[PDB]
C-alpha cells in the first residue's frame, strides 16, 4: 500500500485526513493547425499527463 | 464539585474546545485493552460555527 492510510482526526466522527500530491508529466499528442487559416502551420504536442 | 470552566481570549473563541480522555482506575483494563484501543476514551466539545 504506497497509498498513505487516512488517519481518523476524532473518535466516531468520520473526517478522515491523508496526503495527495499531484504533478505533470509532459506526453505526445500532435495536433496539427492548417496554414489555410494562419498562414503558418503549428504542430503542437498538447498538455502532457496528469501524474 | 461537577463543573468544568474553560475561558479563551477573543483570538481563541473561534473554535474553543475541551478534549476529555477518560482512564481507567484499574491495571488490568490498561493491561488488557492497549492493543484494541479501548482502554482510554476520548471526545470533543467545541464553539459550533453558527450563522
Amino acid at each position: 500500500n504506497v497509498l498513505p492510510t487516512l488517519t481518523e482526526l476524532a473518535a466516531g466522527n468520520g473526517t478522515f485526513t491523508g496526503s495527495l500530491q499531484f504533478t505533470i508529466v509532459p506526453n505526445n499528442t500532435v495536433v496539427q493547425i492548417p496554414s489555410s487559416l494562419t498562414k503558418t502551420s503549428f504542430a503542437v504536442y498538447t498538455n502532457g499527463s496528469l501524474a | 464539585q461537577n463543573t468544568l470552566i474553560y475561558v479563551v481570549p477573543n483570538g481563541s473563541f473561534v473554535g474553543s474546545n475541551i478534549k476529555l480522555t477518560y482512564t481507567t482506575t484499574d491495571y488490568a483494563v490498561l493491561h488488557y485493552f492497549y492493543s484494541t484501543g479501548q482502554y482510554k476514551v476520548f471526545k470533543t466539545v467545541s464553539v459550533p460555527n453558527v450563522t
